[PDB]
């Protein structure tokens, strides 16, 4: 019951398998890249447009 | 017995390694997740948040609020220099303790575009203009406004709107730059020159102040995690 | 026709209208709300006072002077003596709330100044001496604003809190506080500021007297500077509205 | 995951003003360098990977160590589990108000002879025991006390010369996450202990020699290493400034904002 | 020889680990199963069984049967307190030695709903009512019935049926609670107040007794196994 | 199986169980309820504390003697010092309510007696 | 002749194989959750209903 994924390159596959019955035994997940800056920058109710003056 | 040969690197403990280990408390039950506002999935979302810059480090004022304030006063002649500081976001004392400064010190390499946001806190009636210049290295910090012109400059004006944005572009002969001080990759310079002297009515205060901000654009990136020299220790805390 | 300078907020009975302001910073982007039944714990049915609770309150206005270091309030216990939200606080073992903070300081066009309104979840203040801890009387006061102190506090045997502004009492750089939600009251282009805080805490509900989870701070960066002949006394006023309150585990009256 | 592209731009004359905004809204302008100047089309292959939380918090770190001997007064070492007794790890966790993750423990044990006049000292391979005691459990006051039988409590037997031992632990907190900062008391009267010290009861960790191992005295050294995994975080905050003082509370000694330099114009640090 | 690298954690003996080992007596023959009444597949099926509560610990009565008995006597005025005890099922001396008490002490964390079953053993003719109150923490144990009202209370009546059930709901700001004593998570309080004084005919005995029971509802759960402080030892038994 | 002697009432937190009783007399035949919007007057939005208010209270028990004439309570002001219903009474200019009264006096089979529980709207002394 | 199952999580698969010829060599079974309280609670011949009085 193996699995296949991609390494980290720049300019391939590796085979990993979980050997234990406890989630905390699985290897770290280094690859989660999801990012949404909107939760710190732009925390306003009225959406503001770049191309327009801020206070009209 | 499947035949096998150990390889160099067995029975070693590496700090950064990735391996599986047997759990010490089998079938432990984990409490369910909760939905907490403000979930960070990446540090880059911290690096885009504004922060104040202690632009004035002079003397002993670093122990007061005045470290964050930039004096601006009406002169009798134009072309005087408001301030200036080198760009070395991980080394130079200016950015050192800033928000962007902290996150960098953990990382050796970086690249991107640093925004500088300025905001004029002076009296509502007084007006003025300013010249924000950026001089790439190769010559000393320009000592006369005429010299600052030949850089990349945004003439900025006070008025109904307040905040300004000077976006320092990314100009270097390499892809990244050392965050630690080195003369090879040294960043550049920044200056602010009076474009037109501050004009103030009667009964309105002469001197004003201008606060600065720092943020990283969406092209910002870092690399090669390390230790930060700032925090000290002696013996274990109790 | 429209304008972005003007805003009108209505909760329950009270209403706050402002003709000069900026937008409303909302939390981290999560508009406050009730508790979904997926995360619930308490099996008693929660009370939802709604209009009895949700509305605006006005605390004591505090003077603002050229040398004034700043101020801090603790939200979970400020209101405790005001209104039903003070009553419904004492009779329950649990509460869940979120806050709309509205700060009002106005001045003429001839007054320089800048303020910083930040709302800091779980601000934990140190102590004067290194060994002790702050007393419950020093960190808090009913409806009254506690203020900072511009210069270091001499360290005796007392329990006093460390009030230096540039460390902001938490021992961090004051210049960095903007990661938390905030807005800038600026006597130039602004009048009032506004914040909306959703419920932030490690556990889905909490006791109100034990754990003060949200701290409000107003720190002037650029002091008040004005030529003589203009009016001297400029107060600052704070307005605090709970939102979507809930309560559980009705018990006897008191805290002890 | 990849950096965004910088789109090219020609000249501009127009009434739309990217370069202006109002920071009073608490809104960081999104302006990109193509707005205030002319820009060439450029593809960036830089990646943000190493800046993710996982790679940031996950490195082994030495939280603490003790000394226990083979004979005399102190025959075992006891330690309560807090991350905050080591400077450089504690700071890395103070960015985030609420943290969630699964510890991975690794111990590193070493032995050292001690000066003595004992004659004909001949070593044998020592065996270290490491016992974990969840809160409220029985507490051994002596090395031979019955508690060391470990009828339940997870325990590890280790031997010199082998690889360092390792075990992984899942998420142990009661609530929905660990809490680094906690404002409040433990008592409804707002009295007693203040600060995060109240939330933290992790139990206790013990270690001992199994066997005397030789005639001459021997002192041992144990070291603990955390390696967080599967991390999640919430509500970032400013890094700490002033040097730490105590492990139970945030108390600090007032110190300046930054280092200093000469007159504002001066372009070099001092 | 397939190349391989040992990882940290080899040649260690972990107490709780899961691994396969070679059998010491190959092809041993196992006797067949039998069908034995009362097969336990899970400990939770023990935790739902009733058990008596030594509600009266006063003095030296713990060495007699009277530890399990609750005196109830006709008073001249109403509102007197029958008894009360804190809720700390793994710590408080009350539940300590109970059935539910034992199983908990092996576990650190728990949550659920504890039922309290009461049964009136008094004379068949005598009747009475009682107020069973539960006051969540935040204030001391209520010292007057009027204060006990504001909790969660079941007014319970003696009559043809005997047993009562007071179901303590689950109210806490966390999901679980420490089984060991801590002031952070402390459970609450329980009281019993005369609703209406015991009425007894002539020739029937004045004083009665009331026994208490404890059980865990079907939502009960535990976590994090550990040692139990109760059982002692000195040297190996012979 | 069933019985008419026994009844169990549950409101909010509290619960009252009685193994000997009669049926529950309901008003004049109108089960209590909220206010329909046809008859409303106040234009502010009403507060509905629900569980915070609705629940059972127990006042001071009073002795009953051979010569005891009787007793009276006034409901709108009795509770005024008890619970949130006492608090939510002081902070509002209006209220609308209905009452469930439950009187408990028990005795052995050898005690003679009879009581009268009436609930009198607008008793003017 | 492998086998696949699920770990213990909260908010995945692991591959196990039995290497020995004796049942007692197989790893422990931690996952059997089957529960029937009726063998201790409710041990009566006449089934009793919650909603009704016990002794009628
Ligand atoms: C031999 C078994 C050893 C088990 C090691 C258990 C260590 C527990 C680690 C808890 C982690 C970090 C938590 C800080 C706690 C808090 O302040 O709330």
């Amino acid at each position: 019951g193996a699995q296949v994924s991609t390494q980290k390159t720049g300019a391939i596959h590796y085979t990993n398998i979980n050997y234990y019955k406890d989630a905390a035994s699985n290897s770290a997940n280094r690859q989660d890249f999801t990012q949404d800056p909107s939760k710190f920058t732009e925390p306003v109710k009225d959406i503001m447009i770049k191309s327009l003056p801020a206070l009209n | 017995g499947l035949p096998t040969m150990n390889t160099p690197g067995s029975c070693q403990f590496l700090t950064s390694d990735d391996f599986q280990s047997p759990s010490a408390m089998p079938q432990y039950d984990v409490t369910p997740e909760m939905r907490i506002p403000g979930e960070v999935k990446n540090l880059m979302e911290i690096a885009e948040v504004d922060s104040v810059v202690p632009v004035q480090n002079v003397g002993e004022k670093v122990n007061s609020m005045e470290a964050y304030q930039i004096p601006v006063r009406s002169n009798e002649g134009s072309g005087t220099q408001v301030f200036g500081f080198p760009l070395q976001p991980g080394y130079s004392s200016v950015f050192s303790r800033t928000l962007l400064g902290e996150i960098l010190n953990y990382y050796t390499h970086w690249s991107g575009s640093i925004k500088l946001t300025f905001m004029f806190c002076g009296s509502a009636m007084a007006t003025g203009k300013f010249l924000l210049a950026y001089s790439p290295p190769g010559a000393g910090a320009p000592t006369k406004r005429v010299d600052a012109m030949l850089g990349t400059h945004v003439v900025w004006d006070v008025g109904l709107q307040s905040s300004c944005v000077l976006c320092i572009p990314w100009i270097s002969q390499t892809h990244y730059r050392y965050v630690a001080s080195d003369e090879y990759t040294a960043g550049g310079f920044i200056t602010c020159w009076y474009q037109t002297n501050i004009v103030v009515p009667a009964d309105a205060q002469s001197s004003c102040y201008i606060m600065c901000f720092v943020s990283a654009c969406n092209d910002f990136s870092v690399r090669l995690l390390k230790d930060t020299p700032f925090i000290s220790q002696e013996n274990f805390f109790q | 026709g429209y304008s972005d300078r003007v805003r009108s907020i209505t909760l329950g009975n009270s209403t706050i209208t402002t003709q000069e302001c900026a937008n409303v910073v909302v939390g981290y982007g999560v508009w406050p709300d009730y508790l979904k039944d997926s995360e619930a714990t308490a099996e008693d049915q929660p009370t939802q006072p709604d209009v009895a609770t949700c509305r605006f309150y006005t605390l004591d206005s505090v003077q603002w002077q050229k040398t004034s270091p700043g101020w801090w309030w603790k939200l979970p216990d400020a209101l405790s003596n005001l209104g039903l939200f003070g009553q419904n606080m004492q009779y329950h073992y649990l509460g869940r709330t979120g806050y709309t903070i509205h700060v009002q300081c106005n001045a003429s066009k001839f007054h320089q100044g800048c303020l910083l309104v930040v709302c800091v979840p779980e601000a934990e203040m140190g102590c004067a001496t290194l060994n002790n801890t702050p007393s419950s009387a020093e960190l808090l006061g009913g409806d009254t604003a506690k203020e900072f102190a511009d210069k270091p506090v001499a360290s005796g045997s007392n329990k006093l809190v460390q009030r230096v502004v540039y460390n902001a009492g938490m021992g961090v750089g004051v210049g960095n506080l903007t990661i938390f939600p905030h807005q800038w009251i600026n006597l130039r282009t602004n009048n009032s500021a506004t914040i909306v805080m959703p419920y932030t805490n490690s556990v889905p509900m909490d006791n109100m007297f034990r754990h003060n989870n949200v701290t409000l701070m107003v720190i002037p960066f650029v002091p008040l500077d004005y030529c003589p002949g203009s009016t001297t006394y400029v107060p600052i006023t704070v307005t605090i509205a709970p939102m979507c309150a809930e309560y559980n585990g009705l018990r006897l009256a008191g805290h002890q | 995951g990849r950096v965004a592209d910088t789109v090219g731009t020609g000249p501009t004359n127009s009434e739309a003003i990217p370069a202006l905004t109002a920071a009073e809204t608490g809104h960081t302008s999104q302006v990109v360098p193509s707005d205030t100047m002319q820009t060439r089309h450029v593809k960036n292959y830089h990646s943000r990977s190493e800046s993710t939380i996982e790679n940031f918090l996950c490195r082994s770190a030495c939280v603490y160590f003790t000394e226990y001997e083979n004979s005399g007064a102190k025959r075992y070492a006891e330690w309560v589990i807090t991350p905050r007794q080591a400077a450089q790890l504690r700071r890395k966790l103070e960015f985030f108000t609420y943290v969630r993750f699964d510890l991975e423990l690794t111990f590193v044990i070493t032995s050292t002879q001690q000066p003595s006049t004992t004659q004909n000292q001949d070593a044998q391979i020592l065996t270290h025991q490491i016992m974990y005691v969840p809160p409220g459990g029985p507490v051994p006051d002596k090395v031979d006390s019955y508690v060391w039988q470990t009828s339940t409590n997870p325990s590890v037997f280790w031997t010199e010369g082998n690889a360092p031992p390792r075990m992984s632990v899942p998420f142990l907190s009661i609530g929905n996450a660990y809490s680094n900062f906690y404002d409040g008391w433990s008592e409804f009267s707002r009295n007693g202990v203040y600060g995060i010290n109240t939330l933290n009861n992790m139990g206790t960790l013990y270690a001992r020699h199994v066997n005397a191992g030789s005639t001459g005295p021997i002192k041992s050294t144990i070291r603990i290493y955390f390696k967080p995994k599967h991390v999640k975080a919430w509500i970032p905050r400013p890094p700490r400034l002033c040097q730490y003082e105590k492990a139970k509370n945030v108390n600090f000694q007032p110190s300046g904002v930054t280092t200093t330099r000469q007159s504002i114009t001066t372009m070099t640090n001092t």
